[PDB]
């Protein structure tokens, strides 16, 4: 319940100021902030970054508590893919303080975040799922990216030659015409690719002219002209009559 | 001091395209006319809603009650003003002589208004009035006072500056864009969201939501449409509330035209049951349409009817006239060929059309600098 | 003029051109498009 | 010691000089209109107007 957990979070944003010393809750509620809003679909490395916050708090804690924690922390470098803040964290004394059993299997899982590749992305898939069922949100998490490297793996095989058969290429990806050749469509949609198909013969062709300098700059200036005489209607009319 | 008679406005678009519940409509008016002194709202609605039987002394002695209110109310004026103050006794009548126009009819309107227009010394004050101009104007369906008062408000209030009441009239104004036809200013002025909250005169918030939310889906383009309800805060979680809501702009941005007729037909049945959408419902249909047509088209230069029986389920002598009306209307300009299932776009508007704005404006505009050239001499 | 012949003998308005369109075609249209799910 | 002129001593911040001050200063900018600003002043003994 997302709306409840807001009111549970809301709930803490009074009580955290309200006692004197938290002694913790602004670092937990900031883990909290990096949970309903992960829902939310805010921001990725805001949120990213509460966990960083976080994990600064959790120094001489629970370690059950703090074994836990880096599931949730390292699953978040594997949503994002490009959270920038990779070297930052990883390099550190903190986050490489435990050397238990679990985390050491978390230390290959963000060791997976700097792997990406999709041909062993789908082998560590099972080594991880163990890690995956301890996911807050399963679904958000790794849809987003087997989305994301969708079109990384399209740009790659469309890249090399200009045109392409939809009915080859499209055996790559294992279908046609149900949701990828719709999703590449959508990427036209999002001026991310540029190109047309062709249904009847089955060959994507890629064709761009995006530049024409010698419209935009005219017509624009032509009713803005406009503009510039509509303006001048007002002494015309006036000093006449 | 609004949200109590301003759903008897809506009890008054509810009476008037169903014709269905007569007793529903003036229980709930009689609980609003046993409260508040409310006369006229019955007065109007025993022409619209039942004739009765009888009313009358039951509701007679609550004006007799008015009566002894708005006398009391008079002996006001009179005996504070034998002391002096600034505004302390002309601003206290007002506030309750407009209430005594909430009794009825334009009694209590004409007398308080521009009575004390001409002493208030703050902007509040005045927008009292063009707030109490505007209720009884969703109330009345008189659009001319409701142009003229929000006039009034936009050179005195907006000085200057202020938090509250200046942003209501991006309410008021944007509730007077989408009350007549404008699609981009509507959604520009609502995009105060929760920075208004929640007053009197904002009713439910989680409705103006969707009253934002129906116009940006049109004005607001595709590419910002995402770009608003994604990177928002405080109105991502009011979307969130509403699942058929947030399900349509999920659905909008995934292209699934299966639900389009399922989803809007629901958001058709809220434009059907709320007011001033009765003229407004007919384009919107189909402009929520062309939208989705115009990505649509944008996927494939050859495209199959067939294809779209798919998601339309099933499309076939459906949009054959639809799109017909469509390109015959000047939206959407396609050649979509008959029983050869072939859809052709082009259509390149960047080229030919944009230098045709050129010499179109040029042709009349210059025609009047002509004649205006032919006044010298003489 | 006033001279000759002729003296002897946002809005709502401006969008009934669109809204008459609507009157002669396609009504508005809900219940009709409504329909349409269970025809086929 | 006020020789030879009015003698003005150098004000210290207080309740109807804070009063003031605020006021306008808050003249360039948009605040709620359900603040109350005599207990915002009471509530900074000391201090400075500045």
């Amino acid at each position: 319940n997302l709306p409840k957990a807001r009111a549970a979070l809301t709930s803490a944003r009074t009580t955290a100021n309200a006692i004197y010393c938290p002694p913790k809750l602004q670092a937990t509620l900031d883990m909290q902030s990096g949970i309903i809003h992960a829902a939310e679909e805010k921001d990725w490395k805001t949120a990213y970054s509460y966990f960083y916050e976080a994990f600064e708090g959790y120094d001489s804690i629970d370690s059950p508590k703090a074994i836990t924690s880096l599931k949730y922390m390292l699953l978040c470098k594997i949503m994002l893919n490009t959270p920038e803040d990779v070297q930052a964290l990883v390099s550190g004394k903190l986050a490489l303080r435990y050397a238990g059993r679990q985390t050491e299997a978390l230390k290959c899982v963000a060791q997976a975040s700097k792997n990406r590749s999709l041909a062993d992305f789908e082998k560590a898939l099972t080594d991880y799922r163990a890690e995956l069922r301890d996911d807050p949100i399963i679904s958000t998490h790794l849809a987003k990216l087997y989305d994301n490297l969708l079109e990384q793996n399209l740009i790659r095989v469309i890249e090399p030659f200009s045109r392409v058969q939809i009915e080859h290429i499209s055996s790559l990806i294992k279908l046609s015409k149900a949701d990828v050749e719709r999703k590449l469509s959508q990427m036209i949609l999002d001026k991310k690719f540029h190109g047309i198909l062709d249904q009847g013969e089955g060959v994507l062709i890629i064709f761009d002219e995006p530049p024409v300098d010698k419209t935009y700059e005219a017509a624009l200036e032509t009713i803005q002209n406009m503009s510039k005489v509509v303006d001048s209607l007002y002494n015309k009319a006036k000093k006449l009559t | 001091p609004k949200n109590p008679d301003l759903r008897i406005a809506q009890l008054r678009f509810l009476l008037s395209l169903p014709e269905h519940r007569g007793d529903a409509a003036v229980r709930d008016e009689l609980m609003a006319a046993v409260r508040d002194n409310n006369m006229a709202p019955y007065y109007e609605a025993l022409c619209k809603s039942l004739d009765w039987q009888i009313d009358v002394d039951l509701l007679n002695k609550m004006k007799k009650a008015n009566e002894d209110e708005l006398k009391r109310l008079d002996e006001e004026l009179e005996d504070a003003e034998k002391n002096l103050g600034e505004s302390e006794i002309r601003d206290a009548m007002m506030a309750k002589a407009e209430y005594l126009c909430r009794i009825g009819d334009k009694e209590g309107a004409l007398t308080a208004f521009r009575k004390t227009y001409d002493k208030t010394v703050a902007l509040g004050h005045r927008l009292d009035i063009v707030f109490y101009l505007l209720r009884i104007g969703l109330f009345y369906m008189d659009n001319d006072l409701i142009t003229r008062n929000t006039e009034k408000a936009k050179s005195l209030i907006e000085e200057g500056g202020d938090w509250d009441r200046r942003n209501r009239l991006k309410v008021y104004q944007g509730l007077y864009c989408v009350a007549i036809r404008d699609f981009k200013q509507a959604a520009e002025l609502f995009l105060d969201t929760v920075s208004t909250f929640t007053s009197y005169e904002l009713m439910d918030y989680k409705t103006f939501v969707t009253y934002t939310v129906y116009v940006s889906m049109i004005a607001l383009e595709r590419p910002d449409l995402r770009e608003k309800v994604i990177k928002g805060a405080e109105i991502l979680e009011v979307l969130h509330s509403l699942p058929a809501v947030r399900q349509y702009l999920f659905s909008l941005y995934e292209c699934r035209y299966s639900v389009f007729f399922q989803s809007l037909a629901v958001v058709e049945q809220e434009m059907k049951k709320d007011w001033l959408f009765a003229p407004h419902y007919r384009y919107y249909v189909r402009e929520m349409r062309i939208h989705a047509y115009s990505q649509l088209l944008e996927s494939y230069r050859s495209l199959t009817l067939g294809y779209m029986a798919e998601a339309f389920g099933v499309g076939v002598e459906f949009i054959d006239q639809e799109l017909s009306r469509f390109i015959a209307a000047g939206r959407l300009h396609c050649k979509i060929d008959k029983v050869n299932e072939i859809v052709e776009t082009n259509r390149p508007d960047s080229k030919n059309w944009q230098y045709q704005e050129t010499i179109k404006k040029g042709d009349l505009l210059l025609n009047r600098v002509q004649k205006l050239s032919r006044v010298i001499n003489m | 003029m006033s001279e000759k012949k002729q003296p002897v003998d946002e809005d709502n308005w401006d969008d009934d051109n669109v809204e008459d369109d609507f009157s002669n075609q396609l009504r508005a249209e809900l219940e009709k498009h409504g329909y349409k799910m269970e025809t086929s | 010691p006020g020789r030879i002129d009015r003698k003005i001593e150098f004000p210290p911040p207080n309740e109807e000089a804070r009063l003031d001050i605020l006021k306008i200063h808050s003249r360039k900018m948009n605040l709620t209109r359900g603040i109350n600003l005599r207990k915002i002043a009471e509530l900074m003994p000391g201090a400075s107007g500045a």
